[PDB]
């Protein structure tokens, strides 16, 4: 197998995560990791069976990007990120690459996966949401919500349906999220990333929230994931256009700006 | 949720960023107003533009706006209850004004009982706040104050010869200048008859002064002394470099206007009005000893000012301390012309102010016939109050309805009790910076729902 940067990957967990090696090997040694769907891909999306860590499989191009964003992704850490100063980012415990000739493994095949933090926890989450903040599209998910179990809420969904969106955090925490909500998005445009979305997920009572900005692996492609699909018509909504689209920049700040509504 | 919780003081993006804004235009609970807000905005949303493209703009947040300042101005009329007496004899602490201020307070509570403005329209205004200054002099020992329902300055006349005191003056001012003004065709040539044509000008419009016959004479913006002997010689006083301020503030005291082309006024209602202007020296060294003008009788009695003295600084502006902690406490008091019955025995009767004075009188319309079909949805809202504390305990619709009855007498339920009992001596209910939170409201929202 391979290992990326394994020395900066060893000081991130230690120094964001405040993960002991020791710990992190267990997860993911000692207990056959349990697998979850993930989207339509084609990608395998695991979980640690203590449900601490994700494992994803990442292409080609995507594991590049995180090369060479690692240092300046560093730089963030230790200005701040989870055990520095808290950030939204998603927490980057390592990335490798199995390609084994053996019968287990496809041959001459390279799989390669990213180990991260799960913003849910193993506990539980009644409601979550995906919150890109673009204006109105995928801002729904039709399919989601089949499920008796736990859907992805979407933008319109939370609008609507958790609308008025009772998410009330106290003024001090406010504060604090919102300062690191901007001081991420800020971080990721410089990069060129977008189409990142804000995990949340809530607990019911005097609640608990939790969220983490995600999908941050996608910068400078403008041709990709070409839409699939009828759309549904009836209502005015997403246009032939656009051939010009949102910029990096401009998703920075509506990001942060719709963020803002969602927590009081 | 925590705006029904509102019998105790124990606690949309732009709605809320205006909230804020006007929540430290003055201090107060931020939740409360923001849920009422929400709801209320909500039913409006609703109104414009989503579904049903209503016209969502007149004649119903103006109902709102008219809403507001009947809520104001009644909701400040019901206090019985045991007021701030015992809680202000205790804020008597934190400094040496002792045994000397009680005259500063019964007499702030004078002149701010001079009080009951009803300016702009069919409205009590209440420009509390705004509309005074005391001020002493360091000097001797303090105790010798002496008020005086009027101004009084250090702003010695335009001409020590002029009105050593003037008496019922009229005056006439304008925050332009006797000085040639700005004619359309900008021309200067020939010195002399240049200064003629403003000599000129100064002295037609000295005609037309006299023609209103002042009896002081002020401008902002400036004069040439040639009109200046013009009116000495009429002996209509003048002063010099007059501060624009209380140039407008008495001017509009008074009913002297600012006609600002009097080419304009070919009639009076320039001209303003007082009672007196009257000098008063002092004689030592230590120059303290200054002459200080008396200017009393302004046409509106709702100013005052005093003669303050004392022998330090320090203490002198601790008693300034006290004297703004009485600042502080009037305008408290006055949002209520200073308390109401709280465990919802006055608020009963109060949100019903609306419905029991124009149900009986009816004459209703002052909420609207759409305060009786629309009135029975929203201004609900104003009905929150009941909503709060009885369903809690007793009455949901029943004690408002039977109390906008009209028995006038003023206990109600009760919650904690189940007898008699008011949260005044509970000592639980919200201050009262709460109020204004409903004045604030549809000025910023008319606009943002376009």
């Amino acid at each position: 197998c391979r290992l990326y940067y394994a020395g900066e990957f060893h000081k991130m967990r230690e120094v964001i995560l405040d993960s002991s090696e020791e710990d992190f090997i267990r997860s993911l040694s000692h207990s056959s990791p349990w697998q979850a769907r993930g989207g339509k891909s084609g990608a395998a999306f695991y979980a640690t069976e203590d449900d601490r860590f994700i494992l994803k499989q990442m292409p080609r191009l995507e594991v590049q990007s995180f090369l060479d964003f690692a240092p300046h992704y560093f730089n963030y850490i230790t200005n701040a990120v989870q055990q520095k100063r808290p950030t939204a980012l998603a927490k980057i415990l390592g990335v490798y690459r199995i390609g084994y000739k053996n019968s287990q493994n496809n041959t001459e095949k390279k799989l390669d996966l990213l180990v991260m933090e799960n913003l849910f926890y193993g506990r539980k989450m009644a409601q979550v949401f995906d919150l890109k903040g673009s204006l109105r599209n995928r801002n729904v998910k039709t399919d989601t919500g089949k499920e008796s179990c736990d859907v992805v809420l979407l933008d319109e969904n939370l609008l609507k349906m958790v609308r008025d969106n009772p998410l009330y955090i106290r003024s001090h925490s406010k504060a604090v999220l919102r300062t690191s909500i901007h001081s991420d998005s800020h971080f990721l445009s410089s990069h060129l990333i977008i189409d990142y979305s804000l995990l949340v997920g809530r607990d019911d009572t005097s609640n608990e929230l939790v969220v983490g900005i995600i999908d941050y692996i996608r910068t400078f492609t403008w041709d990709k994931k070409l839409e699939m699909v009828v759309k549904s018509t009836g209502i005015l909504g997403g246009q032939g256009k656009m051939p010009t689209v949102v910029s990096p920049e401009l998703y920075r700040t509506r990001f942060c700006e719709a963020m803002d509504k969602y927590f009081l | 949720s925590s705006f029904q919780s509102t019998v105790d003081s124990d606690s949309k993006e732009y709605l809320i960023s205006d909230t804020g804004g006007q929540q430290l235009s003055i201090s107060d609970a931020f939740i409360k107003e923001s849920l009422f807000n929400r709801r209320v905005e909500e039913k409006s949303k609703e109104l414009p533009f989503t579904p049903l493209g209503w016209h969502h703009n007149n004649l119903e947040l103006l109902r709102e706006e008219n809403g507001e300042k009947q809520a104001m101005e009644r909701l400040l009329s019901a206090n019985h209850n045991h007021m701030m007496a015992l809680l202000q004899q205790l804020l008597h602490s934190d400094s040496l004004s002792s045994s000397w201020r009680d005259i500063i307070v019964s007499l702030v509570c004078q002149v701010v009982q001079t009080v009951r403005p009803d300016v702009k329209n069919q409205d009590d205004d209440m420009d509390i706040r705004q509309f005074v200054h005391i001020k002493k002099i360091p000097g001797g020992k303090k105790f010798d104050s002496v008020v005086v329902n009027g101004f009084v300055c250090t702003k010695n006349i335009a001409h020590k010869k002029m009105s050593s005191c003037i008496k019922n003056p009229k005056i006439l001012l304008l925050k332009c200048s006797i000085e040639y003004l700005y004619r359309e065709e900008t021309k200067f040539t020939c010195i002399d008859p240049i200064v003629l044509q403003e000599r000129e000008f100064l002295k037609n419009y000295v005609q037309r002064i006299v023609d209103v016959r002042p009896t002081l004479v002020l401008v902002e913006k400036t004069v040439s002394r040639i009109a200046q002997d013009m009116l000495l010689e009429h002996g209509i006083t003048l002063v010099i470099n007059v501060k624009s301020q209380v140039l407008e503030r008495i001017s509009r005291m008074t009913q002297g206007d600012l006609v600002m082309s009097m080419d304009q006024l070919l009639t009076k209602p320039h001209l303003g009005t007082c009672h007196k202007f009257y000098m008063q020296i002092f004689q030592l060294p230590n120059e303290q000893t200054k002459t200080l003008m008396f200017f009393e009788g302004c046409p509106q009695h709702l100013g005052c000012t005093i003669k303050l003295r004392g022998g330090s600084d320090y203490e002198l502006a601790r008693v300034k301390e006290i004297l703004i902690f009485m600042i502080c406490v009037a305008y408290h008091s006055q949002l209520e012309i200073s308390f109401l019955m709280d465990e919802f025995a006055m608020p009963p009767t109060l949100m019903q102010n609306p419905s029991f004075h124009s149900l009986i009188e009816g004459r209703g319309h002052e909420g609207a016939v759409q305060e009786q079909y629309g009135g029975g949805s929203i201004p609900w809202d104003p009905d929150i109050p009941p909503e709060s504390l009885p369903c809690d305990d007793s009455s949901l619709l029943e004690l408002r309805i039977v109390f906008e009855k009209g028995e006038q007498e003023n206990k109600n339920l009760p919650q904690a009790v189940a007898s008699v009992k008011h949260q005044e001596h509970s000592t639980t209910a919200c201050p009262a910076g709460l109020p204004c939170a409903f004045f604030a409201p549809v000025p910023e929202s008319l606009l943002p729902l376009p």
